[PDB]
This record gives structure tokens, C-alpha cells and sequence, in this order.
């Protein structure tokens, strides 16, 4: 036998992984092979993989076995492109001892997560395994340490970007944590530390695979996925555009690409999107939408925190971050789960030098026991955080209510923002006529009159504008042309701050 | 126009350059019936509808060279979008 055959014949295992009947089941249950995901995901041809004849060195527990030899030990790695840009991934094969993590299987990734950090280019991981490999013991554990050290280092200088694409166990559930968004499948991807056997073992509680760790919980409720997608095929076509809003590394600015939608055009549509009457609601993707290059808009967890609305867009070719109160929901009031989406998403945006656009419609918190005993003061102080530390550009417009400390922390000017509008019904207060009346006029006769003086004089977007709260209050039909033209000249803003080793963000 | 085929073709552009969105619009009946046969010959009664769509309104059918265009269509717009997503600014 000569080398070259020796060699070839790695190759063809290489490519089968587990092996033919193992990749006959991943179809049969509606999964694709780990190669034939990053077929999909990358431009055609432009895969390179590297450390394909890799196997791991355990030979305790009969892993010398020639059964067990499977080269590339249960990883794809490689490099390529998603049109025309510099792309690193990864990806876990399930077929090969279940996707469990080994000594040799972090220090592949961890190789792709260096060489991505030295020359500043994204890393997107296909996360699929079973946990950590038990044959070789505390080899794998220190894997995840240094996977999880690198994802820190790597945090704020590349993106990083964990698309879930099956079950996931053990310490393999931290990497998501790390990165910048996590993305699931519906019905075939899981999160969970401990699976239902240990629930039931540990507590008397009753529960199946999908009710723990399934993909509508952490879409729907717990908050930890961004997006689940339909099926395999759907969530790597949206991976692909997902990808082209982002730039390479932080280095870089927001990126700009080819864009035929006039930049000084109106929007009519705008001008009665906000009913006169305070008690009507509205959806604020209508606005959101008719401004945004034309009408695309990514929207992050859809089904979580319904309250606020924030994703990602293009203006003028630029990619933008927009974040706004939706006021059909809980009245657009502001609450634990909506500071936590908030903040993440801003501080994101701010890091990857992309502007943000804010959207404001507020009336103040929502109030309640449940709210106060899960330490609302403690989580919407990290909304306010997040927008008073960012250095990129923020424009704020104000389209109906801003009462109470909700004026500040859905960033306001005061907090060094760059310009601030208001719409015609924006009205911005300490809190509303029936309150600040009262609370006035405590114990005094003709209430009622004093208050219509009050709502004449004070309920308008006029004596916060006198005072230089707002720059401008413009026709809502201009807003777009208004924005643009900031977007274009804040591009080349430059701030200094006072030196830290660190933030010390209120967590 | 000037006589009943100018009339009723420009009526046909009017109608596919007419842009309505966010409601449920009759277009596609207009479309449709100034285009019927019987209508440019003038075989029209008061119950023409209701011989011509015995079970309702369907849509629009399309004849083998309608749909080729179609494709054409809808597969050279599909490429477009896919060739601009690949044109930024050079870093
Ligand atoms: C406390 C901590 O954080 S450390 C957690 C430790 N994690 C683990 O060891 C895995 C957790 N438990 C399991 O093994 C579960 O079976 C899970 C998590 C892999 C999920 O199971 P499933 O998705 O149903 O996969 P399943 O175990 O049925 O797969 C069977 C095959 O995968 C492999 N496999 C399954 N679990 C493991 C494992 N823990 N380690 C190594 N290989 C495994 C087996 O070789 C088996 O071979 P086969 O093809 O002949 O069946
Ligand atoms: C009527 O009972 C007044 C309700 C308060 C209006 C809303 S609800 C939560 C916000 N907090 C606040 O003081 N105003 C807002």
C-alpha cells in the first residue's frame, strides 16, 4: 500500500464522517449532514478545510480501536466566503460519536477562533452535540475552557455568530452565551444543561425534550434565542442574509453597499400613522418599515418582549440599528424582559460602530409586584446604560409619548445624542395632565380649570423645544429625508472618554 | 383613446402601472375581464359575470408562453438581487 492510497482513502472516510447509515438516519430525521450545511451556507467553491486527517490521541477505554479512528473527530473546519467577503466556520458532525466534545475537537475550533481574531474576520459556528466526550474524561473539559476563553477574547472584535442546529448538552450550552446571537431551527434544535431524565430524577416534575429545551421556549419566553427558523435549508438562506449586514471586525465601519432607493424621498404614509386620541394604539413597524431602505427590516425575537421592537436595516446603503416601543403592546411601557433585549441589541450595535435610530413612544413602567420583586430598577438601568456609554451616532425621534425617566432611557439628548426630533403629537413630560394637575393643585378648589390651562400650556412637544430638548419638530412625512441626511454626516464622528481598564455595566 | 382597441389597451397599462398596497384591491377581475373576448367583441349581457366565472373568480390563466415569460421573469429579477448583495464599498 502507497502513501497516496493511504491518503485517499482518509479522504473518503473523512467525507462519509460516522459513516453511510449514520448519515442514512441524520436525513431520515430531517437533519443535514454537517458538510452539506456549509455547502449551503458559503459562496460555491469557496470552502477550504483544514485539519481534515486529525484524530484524537485517547487510547484509554478501547478508543484505540480502529473503530473509533474518524478523521476529523467529529468537527468540520474551514474558511470561505459569503459573497466575496471573508467568512471562518465551523461546524459539529452528529454522526460521529454523537457530536461529543473531545481534547482534539476544541483545539480545531479553537485554532479557527485564533486565526479568525488575528486577521479580524466573523466566525459562525453550527452547534450540534451530545456534550461532552465521558471516554476521555477531563480532556474535554479543559476544551470548553479554552473554546469559552477564546469567545470572550474574541468579543467586541469580531462578530460571533452561533446558529443551533440540534440538541445541545452540558457545557456546549455556554458558547451561545458568549456570542453575539444565537439562531435555532423549529422542532430540531435544543438548549438545555441537563436533559428531562435528570428533571425527573432530581424533582417531582413532569416534562418532555421540547417543553425544556426546545426552540419555542427560548424564542418565545426564556429569552435566549434570537430566531428559530423552519427547517435547515430556510435558516441558512436567512443566515446568508443576516450576514451581509454586519461588518468583519470592529476595525471596520458599518458597511455600505449598492442601493437604489432614493435618499430624499417622503413618506405620506407617516403623517396619520399616530391617532389624536391617547388611548389608541398603533404599530410601529408601520413607520419602521416605510423608512427603512426599500421596506427591508430584520427583526430580532419576534416573539419575545413584544414591547420593543429592535432589528436591523439599511438607510442609504448604511446598515443601521433601530430600536422602538411597539405601543400596541402592554401600552408600550417599559419592563424587565424589554431593558434586557434593549440593551444587548445596543451595545452590540455601538461596539460595530453602527448607528442607531430610536424610536420613541413611552408612557413610563410597567408597574406591579411582579415587576419590583424581579428587580426592574436593577434591569432598566441597563437599557440606560447601554445608550449613555454608547460613541456612535444616535438620532431619536419621538412619534407620541415620552413620560417619566422613559424620556432618558429610550436615549435622549441629554445623554450625548446627536440630533433629537419630535413629531407634531409628541408630547414629553415628567408625567401626564391628570397627575401633575393634581398632584399641583393638592387640596385647592377648580382642579378642573387649573387643568385646562395646564393641558393648553404644557400637554405639546413646545416646552421641552424651547428649552433645546428637541431640535426640530418636523412633518412626519420628512423623517426619512431628515435621517439621512444625519446618517451622512455623523459617519466621521470621533468621541474621547476618560480611560478604563473596563466598563462596569449595573448587571 | 380613439377608437375601442386604443381605449382598451391603454386601459390594460393603466392597470398593471397602478400601485395599491395595504388593502385587498379588484384588479386582478379588471385585468381580466376587459381582456375577455367576448367583451372586446361585445358579446356582453347584464349577467356576463356570472357565465364566465360559474364557480368564482380564480385569476388570471396563463398559456404556455405567459408562463415562460413568468419564469423569465421571476428567475432574472431572483439573479439581480443576488448579483447587487454582492457589490460594496471595497474595504
Ligand atoms: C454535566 C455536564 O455538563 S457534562 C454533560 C455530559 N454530556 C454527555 O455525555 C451527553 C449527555 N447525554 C447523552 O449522551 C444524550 O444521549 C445526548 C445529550 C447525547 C442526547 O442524546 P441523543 O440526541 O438521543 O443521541 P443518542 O445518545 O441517542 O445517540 C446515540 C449515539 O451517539 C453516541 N453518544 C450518545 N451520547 C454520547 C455521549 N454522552 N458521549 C459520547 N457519545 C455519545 C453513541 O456512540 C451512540 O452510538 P449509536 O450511533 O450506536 O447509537
Ligand atoms: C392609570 O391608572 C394610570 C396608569 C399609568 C400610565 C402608564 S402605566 C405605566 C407607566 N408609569 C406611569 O407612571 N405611567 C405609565
Amino acid at each position: 500500500t502507497s502513501v497516496n492510497e493511504r491518503i485517499e482513502n482518509k479522504r473518503r472516510t473523512a467525507l462519509l464522517g460516522g459513516g453511510q447509515r449514520r448519515i442514512d438516519a441524520q436525513h431520515k430525521r430531517g437533519k443535514l449532514t454537517a458538510r452539506e450545511r456549509i455547502s449551503l451556507l458559503l459562496d460555491p467553491g469557496s470552502f477550504v478545510e483544514s485539519d481534515m486527517f486529525v484524530e484524537h490521541r485517547c487510547a484509554d477505554f478501547g478508543m484505540a480501536a480502529d473503530k473509533n479512528k474518524f478523521p476529523g473527530d467529529s468537527v468540520v473546519t474551514g474558511r470561505g466566503r459569503i459573497n466575496g467577503r471573508l467568512v471562518y466556520v465551523f461546524s459539529q458532525d452528529f454522526t460521529v460519536f454523537g457530536g461529543s466534545l473531545s481534547g482534539a475537537h476544541a483545539q480545531k475550533i479553537c485554532k479557527i477562533m485564533d486565526q479568525a481574531i488575528t486577521v479580524g474576520a466573523p466566525v459562525i459556528g453550527l452547534n450540534d452535540s451530545g456534550g461532552a466526550r465521558i471516554q476521555e474524561g477531563v480532556e474535554s473539559l479543559a476544551g470548553y475552557a479554552d473554546i469559552f476563553l477564546r469567545n470572550v477574547t474574541a468579543s467586541g472584535v469580531i462578530p460571533q455568530i452561533s446558529l443551533i442546529m440540534g440538541p445541545c448538552a452540558g457545557g456546549a450550552v455556554y458558547s451561545p452565551a458568549l456570542t453575539d446571537f444565537t439562531f435555532m431551527v423549529k422542532d430540531t434544535s435544543y438548549l438545555f444543561i441537563t436533559g428531562p431524565d435528570v428533571v425527573k430524577s432530581v424533582t417531582n416534575e413532569d416534562v418532555t425534550q421540547e417543553e425544556l429545551g426546545g426552540a419555542k421556549t427560548h424564542t418565545t419566553m426564556s429569552g435566549v434565542a434570537h430566531r428559530a427558523f423552519e427547517n435547515d435549508v430556510d435558516a441558512l438562506c436567512n443566515l446568508r442574509d443576516f450576514f451581509n449586514y454586519l461588518p468583519l471586525s470592529s476595525q471596520d465601519p458599518a458597511p455600505v453597499r449598492e442601493c437604489h432607493d432614493p435618499s430624499d424621498r417622503l413618506v405620506p404614509e407617516l403623517d396619520t400613522i399616530v391617532p389624536l386620541e391617547s388611548t389608541k394604539a398603533y404599530n410601529m413597524v408601520d413607520i419602521i418599515h416605510s423608512v427603512v431602505d426599500e421596506r427591508e427590516f430584520f427583526e430580532i425575537m419576534p416573539n419575545y418582549a413584544k414591547n420593543i421592537i429592535v432589528g436591523f436595516a439599511r438607510m442609504n446603503g448604511r446598515t443601521v440599528g433601530i430600536v422602538g416601543n411597539q405601543p400596541k403592546v402592554a401600552s408600550g411601557c417599559l419592563d424587565i424582559n424589554s431593558s434586557v433585549k434593549g440593551a444587548r441589541f445596543v451595545r452590540f450595535c455601538d461596539a460595530f460602530n453602527i448607528p442607531l435610530i430610536t424610536f420613541v413612544d413611552v408612557p413610563g413602567f410597567l408597574p406591579g409586584t411582579a415587576q419590583e420583586y424581579g428587580g426592574i430598577i436593577r434591569h432598566g438601568a441597563k437599557l440606560l446604560y447601554a445608550f449613555a456609554e454608547a460613541t456612535v451616532p444616535k438620532v431619536t425621534v419621538i412619534t407620541r409619548k415620552a413620560y417619566g425617566g422613559a424620556y432618558d432611557v429610550m436615549s435622549s439628548k441629554h445623554l450625548c445624542g446627536d440630533t433629537n426630533y419630535a413629531w407634531p403629537t409628541a408630547e414629553i413630560a415628567v408625567m401626564g395632565a391628570k397627575g401633575a394637575v393634581e398632584i399641583i393643585f393638592k387640596g385647592h378648589e377648580n382642579v378642573e380649570a387649573a387643568q385646562a390651562e395646564y393641558i393648553e400650556k404644557f400637554a405639546n412637544p413646545f416646552p421641552a423645544a424651547v428649552r433645546g430638548f428637541v431640535d426640530d419638530i418636523i412633518q412626519p412625512s420628512s423623517t426619512r429625508a431628515r435621517i439621512c441626511c444625519d446618517l451622512d454626516v455623523l459617519a466621521s464622528k470621533k468621541v474621547q472618554r476618560p480611560w478604563r481598564k473596563h466598563a462596569n455595566i449595573p448587571l | 383613446g380613439s377608437d375601442r382597441t386604443e381605449a382598451l389597451k391603454r386601459m390594460a397599462d393603466a392597470l398593471d402601472n397602478y400601485v395599491i398596497r395595504g388593502v385587498t384591491h379588484n384588479i386582478a377581475l379588471l385585468r381580466e375581464v376587459i381582456i375577455n373576448s367576448r367583451f372586446v367583441k361585445g358579446d356582453i349581457s347584464t349577467k356576463f359575470l356570472s357565465d364566465v366565472y360559474p364557480d368564482g373568480f380564480k385569476g388570471h390563466m396563463l398559456t404556455k408562453s405567459e408562463k415562460n415569460q413568468l419564469l423569465a421573469i421571476a428567475s432574472s429579477l431572483f439573479v439581480a438581487f443576488q448579483l447587487r448583495a454582492q457589490h460594496f464599498q471595497e474595504n
